[PDB]
């Protein structure tokens, strides 16, 4: 990622200022979080794919240049973030059970 | 989204089809804390670990059993993150777990 | 500069209005008195 | 005749320029030293103090005075030429404004560079309501950009197209105006400028896989429609047809970044040629170009120190 | 409606405001606002009002938009009371319908075009192709190529395909629509052959490009046929919408626009005045009186005889104030004798310009078009022509009097005792011309000089008035002070003009004349002395400009010798009319130059005027370019 971020600053650190307008809006910013159930023992919680694009093309010529490839990097934020977004929601499931579980384990073993 | 990172570098992400807005002056992410609750929902939610936020119990104390979209903490630029991966691994594995 | 004239007159109106609300509340404060008294 | 006056002054301005070793030194410096180092050199005299933003802003403001007010000062061909440079800054400004206006993203949200066209014009421009009106605001200073917009408007009046077709149209417009402007070096440079723009354009838009025809910029002479078409298909062998061209290091290149690196320098070596220009503006242009390359670098190296980035990270990009 | 306590708006030159304000107070008006500076105080505004206004704007704009797609736009005439809502409503069905027709109509034109282009080459491709369009066992690739290109692609193909293609072309002129049929397996190699070449496939828009060619062809063919007829229908409907709806559109337009202004007016004044002019509020007892008159100095927006005629209109423009020094107006009565009086022609020069004037009140037929100058129809603004009837009078007069000093001229270029010239000969008057002759000429030249003298006085006198009545001692002394010089100037000329008189007679007087000048120029102190040389250029200029107005005039009359008395052979009464081959031409040449002529006067005048000698337009400053000013 960090490539592009840093390649902002190249000839467009200064045109970050420009860019933040100048490239910004070819796509809905924000949400598209399409909440997903994974339904198992380990109940149901929301996961999601925020399945709306994060876009990157909206400008012509390839305009100022750094922009397009860099904006293309944003993809590789979005998409990638999903893996972890969805594995950790599984984590939270996996916490619960174990914890809860043992609570009863204990109880049975330790009073009943 | 709802991101913060290094603000300036978060900036790029947030531009196309994405979203963040917080700034560096709450290094615990007040920057998220309130903001999150401002709608109570965003595409997702993420952070710099600089903006120290796995005190997400802070967040939980507001959310109160709400399923907010929740962090990915980030160091905002390369400088070896693989620690808090294998650590992120420990973050369950020590403490959700028979693992220690 | 006539000016003042119209820029004051709108003010003249206000001090009678202000005075109205006050004169208003008194009627209620009257009813407050009776409302206790008759019940005691 | 008469560039004499221009020439003497600019030579005095050229005195404030830095050692190469600055850029080298910078490679290893801390941010505090970065601040000191810039503050001891000419952009530095309005350095806004401590912090990275201060640097960027200083660079802008320093150019604002050193370049930005130059065109006015008589109005011969050269003066027009300076006007064109600063006008490119205007062109961006305009685009941004257009977008701001278009995207329902108010007046506040835009900030602009120095140019021939400056804040108040812009303020009016934003504050002009209609796309027709915007173009008419441009008619206020009267420029080929003015002309370009009015021409662009005839078919369409909404941002994205207006901009695309405008950019193309505009560059065509510049070319003609430039045929009327008669520094041979700049004439050559325009064709090459056209070419460079095509190479990068073709490069960014390659893998669209499309016709050259949608956005083949024109005035190419190491380029033509076919090469454009080819590159757009993915074909770096287009770059390998470079062989004895000025653009000669672009052969063996596969990626846009490297492409751009090579290009910026190629254009720079050429840009530096105009030195002791008779009509001054080879030299003034060069002074400008160099100031850019310098400026870019100040900022690069600044980041490098500021964020504590590796040497190797800028080492590539501080060399032409 | 809005402004229920009800608005009047008056607009104007900034200076006039107090006097305007007074005129408005008198009328029956009350609650006069803002009255210097601005920002009313409980007589302002709210976005609700604005919103409703916005609705009027939407209609207003909409009426125009729909009117646009059809073509033309409306004119100020009859609005009508509407619901705003009603107006908005009204616009919607009709506009949508028309708009709908429009939308189809361009699409139809494009269709027609595209279809026409593609059908024939595609037909050629189809004709070769049959049976093998279908097959994907085998693959076929259409592309068009030209006939030089027929060897180049053929080579690309030859290298890839070898002979495992059989290679076909069918003509349609401009090239041959071409097929390669190859195995499906061979397809990349074949496409690639085209790619190396840069030869292009006849892929076509839409679903159509993609298709089996034969089938595609059928659809394409249908489009070609269909579109003009379709177009006719849509076009009829659109045309129909203009015919009926044009009045409707206008009435709506007028209303919507006026409303938009009306609404706006209320909003700007609400807040913050006209600027420097004046708003204000009437109960309806006050409302009738007020608008009708309140003296011309301003523009409002509502909730012998020859010598009198344009001047009469200047009387009002005298009355607009700014200062105690006198205002714009003078120009029109000042110009006229000389304006006309450069024109000093003859039978073929001046004296035929009536016909043209008679083509501004009668017209012409004999070439293309003109019908009525009163109805001023045109190639470039019509409108103006109606307005400039004030000018049509002055022009008809310009020629009439101009012809007349031509006829003064022909007193002295006819009559056999005065010159050698004929009284009235067998050729034409003004015959072997002689005003050219140096001594005769000298008098006409010296004639010119005099008008320039008048102007010297007129300007500097007005400066002394400037400082007198605008009170500036600085202006007063400047305008007065230069006249201190003048007696001595008159001395210097006179010693050559009489060859004697002065300059050595009144040249002793010069010695004292030069000091008097610099006294009050010195009273202002004035390091700003040097300028006085330059003033010396100006006097001479008056002469020269007039001189040319004569000389170029005179030259013009002497050109009719080489126009109409002579120009090949020597011109008698047949070769004379061999000059008439040229003669008709000379009229049109004459026309061109005379446009040039008049402008020197005004330039001359402007020298004086815009040295602020009676005029407060000058380099801007309220009042407006003189070009625009004097004409009424």
């Amino acid at each position: 990622a960090k490539e592009a971020y840093a390649a902002l600053l190249l000839a467009q650190a200064f045109d970050g200022p420009e860019v933040v307008a100048g490239a910004a809006l070819g796509v809905p910013p924000l949400e598209g979080v399409e909440a997903e159930v994974e339904n198992v023992w380990g109940s149901k919680v929301p996961r999601l794919k925020a399945t709306f694009p994060d876009g990157a093309l909206l400008s012509p010529v390839g305009t100022p240049a750094y922009t397009l490839e860099a904006s293309r990097a944003f993809r590789r934020y979005a998409e990638a973030l999903i893996r972890v977004a969805n594995t950790e929601t599984r984590l939270k499931k996996i916490g619960e059970e174990i914890k809860k579980t043992t609570r009863r384990v204990n109880a049975l073993e330790q009073v009943v | 989204m709802a991101v913060i990172a290094d603000p300036e570098t978060a900036q790029g992400f947030r531009l196309a089809g994405l979203e963040g807005y917080g700034a560096s002056s709450a290094e615990e992410a007040q920057s998220l804390l309130e903001t999150l609750v401002e709608r109570g929902g965003y595409a997702l939610v993420a952070v710099d670990e600089a903006l120290l936020p796995d005190p997400e119990r802070a967040v939980e104390r507001l959310m109160r059993g709400r399923d907010l979209p929740v962090l990915l903490p980030i160091a905002g630029l390369k400088e070896a993150f693989q620690g808090h991966d294998v650590e992120g691994y420990m973050r369950e594995l020590v403490r959700k777990t028979i693992g220690f | 500069g006539l000016i003042k004239s119209l820029a004051e007159k709108e003010k003249q109106l206000l001090e009678r209005l202000e005075a109205a609300k006050k004169e208003a509340e008194e009627r209620v404060k009257r009813a407050e008195a009776e409302a206790k008294a008759l019940l005691e | 005749d008469d560039f004499a006056y221009l020439n003497a002054r600019v030579r005095v301005r050229r005195g404030t320029l830095l050692k190469e070793s600055f850029f080298q030194e910078a490679l290893d410096l801390s941010f505090a030293d970065f601040l000191r180092l810039l503050s001891e050199t000419v952009y530095g005299g309005e350095l806004a103090g401590q912090g990275l933003p201060d640097v960027d802003r200083a660079v802008l403001r320093t150019q604002a005075k050193l370049v930005g007010d130059l065109p006015r000062l008589v109005t011969g061909e050269a003066r027009e030429a300076v006007r064109l440079l600063l006008l490119r800054n205007d062109l961006h400004n305009l685009q941004a404004l257009l977008r701001a206006k278009a995207t329902g993203r108010p007046f506040e949200e835009v900030l602009l560079l120095p140019g021939t066209l400056r804040e108040e014009v812009w303020r009016q421009a934003y504050e002009a309501q209609d796309p027709a009106g915007m173009a008419q605001v441009l008619a206020v200073p009267g420029h080929p950009l003015a002309r370009a917009l009015r021409a662009v408007l005839r078919e369409t009046q909404d941002l994205a197209r207006v901009e695309a077709l405008l950019a193309k149209r505009f560059f065509e417009d510049v070319a003609k105006a430039a045929k009327g402007l008669d520094q041979p070096a700049l004439r050559d440079y325009l064709a090459l400028e056209v070419d460079a723009e095509n190479l990068r354009t073709a490069f960014k838009l390659q893998g669209s896989g499309l016709a050259p025809d949608a956005f083949f910029l024109k005035g190419g002479r190491f380029v033509d429609r076919v090469r454009f078409a080819r590159l757009m298909e993915g074909d770096y062998a287009v770059l390998d047809e470079l062989s004895g061209t000025p653009f000669s290091g672009l052969s063996g290149v596969r990626d846009l970044k490297a492409l751009e690196r090579g290009l910026r320098c190629v254009l720079l070596k050429e840009a530096k040629k105009g030195v002791q220009d008779p009509l001054g503006v080879g030299l003034v242009l060069a002074y400008v170009k160099e100031r850019e390359w310098e400026a870019v670098r100040l900022r690069l190296l600044a980041r490098r120190a500021y964020f504590g980035l590796p040497r190797a990270q800028v080492e590539e990009e501080v060399v032409c | 409606m809005i402004a229920p306590m009800e608005k009047l708006v008056l607009a104007g030159p900034k200076g006039r405001a107090k006097e305007l304000l007074q005129s408005l107070q008198q009328a029956g008006v009350v609650h006069l606002e803002t009255l210097r500076p601005e920002a009313l105080s409980a007589y302002q505004l709210s976005p609700e009002e604005r919103a409703e206004l916005r609705r009027w704007e939407a209609v207003s704009a909409g009426a125009e938009h729909t009117l646009s797609l059809l073509g033309l736009e409306a004119e100020p005439a009859r609005p009508f009371p509407e619901g705003l809502e009603a107006a908005e409503k009204a616009l919607s069905p009709i506009q949508a319908h028309a708009e709908g027709l429009t939308r189809q109509k361009q699409e139809l034109e494009e269709e027609l075009a595209l279809a026409q282009a593609y059908l024939e080459p595609l037909e050629r491709l189809a004709a070769l192709a049959h049976g093998l369009d279908k097959s994907p066992f085998l693959r076929v690739i259409p592309f068009l190529l030209t006939e030089k290109e027929l060897p180049l692609v053929e080579e690309a193909l030859r290298k890839a395909l070898e002979d495992r293609y059989l290679l076909a072309h069918e003509a349609y002129a401009g090239g041959v629509a071409a097929l390669v049929v190859v195995h499906r397996k061979e397809v990349d190699q074949a496409k690639a052959a085209l790619s190396r070449a840069g030869v292009a496939e006849l892929r076509l828009p839409g679903a159509l490009g993609e298709l089996p060619l034969s089938e595609a062809a059928r659809r394409l063919k249908e489009r070609a046929e269909a579109a003009p007829r379709e177009l006719s229908e849509v076009r009829q409907h659109l045309a129909k919408l203009a015919r009926e709806s044009a009045s409707t559109l206008q009435s709506l337009w007028t209303r919507a626009q006026d409303e938009v202004a009306r609404l706006k007016a209320l909003e700007e004044l609400a807040s913050g005045r006209f600027g420097f002019a004046l708003l204000g509020y009437v109960p309806v007892k006050a409302k009738p009186k007020v608008e009708e008159a309140l003296a011309r100095h301003k523009e409002s927006v509502v909730y012998n005889p020859p010598w009198a005629k344009p001047f009469e209109l200047l009387v009002s423009f005298l009355n607009t104030p700014k200062y105690g020094t006198f205002d714009p107006t003078p120009v029109v009565p000042v110009f006229f004798p000389f304006w006309f009086g450069m024109i000093v022609g003859d039978i073929g020069y001046a004296l035929l310009f009536y016909l043209v004037g008679r083509w501004l009140s009668g017209y012409v037929k004999r070439n293309e078009p003109l019908v009525i100058d009163l109805f001023a129809l045109k190639l470039k603004p019509q409108v103006i022509g109606k307005l400039v009837h004030i000018l049509n009078w002055m022009v008809f007069w310009t020629v009439v009097w101009g012809v007349i000093y031509g006829e003064f001229f022909g007193t002295f270029l006819e009559h056999l005792g005065v010159f050698g010239t004929p009284e009235h000969p067998g050729l034409i008057p003004i015959l072997i011309h002689r005003i050219d002759t140096a001594k005769t000429a000298n008098l006409l030249i010296l004639l010119s000089v005099a008008f320039g003298v008048v102007l010297v006085f007129f300007g500097l006198a007005l400066r002394a008035y400037l400082g007198l009545k605008h009170r500036h001692m600085a202006h007063f002394w400047e305008g007065v002070g230069y006249l201190g010089g003048l007696v001595g100037v008159l001395a210097l000329a006179a010693s050559y003009l009489g060859n004697l008189q002065a300059g050595w007679l009144q040249g002793l007087m010069y010695l004292g004349f030069g000091v008097f000048l610099l006294a009050v120029l010195m009273s202002r102190i004035w390091l700003m002395i040097p300028e006085i040389f330059t003033q010396a250029g100006h006097i001479l200029s008056h002469i020269r400009i007039y001189a040319v107005g004569a000389a170029g005039g005179i030259l013009a009359g002497l050109l009719t010798d080489v126009g109409f008395a002579l120009a090949e052979r020597l011109g008698l009464l047949g070769v004379l009319l061999g000059l008439l081959v040229a003669g008709v031409l000379h009229l049109l040449i004459l026309l061109l130059t005379t446009l040039g002529h008049m402008l020197q006067p005004i330039r001359l005048l402007w020298v004086e005027f815009f040295t602020k000698f009676g005029f407060y337009e000058e380099n801007g400053r309220p009042y407006r370019p003189f070009k625009s000013v004097r004409e009424a």
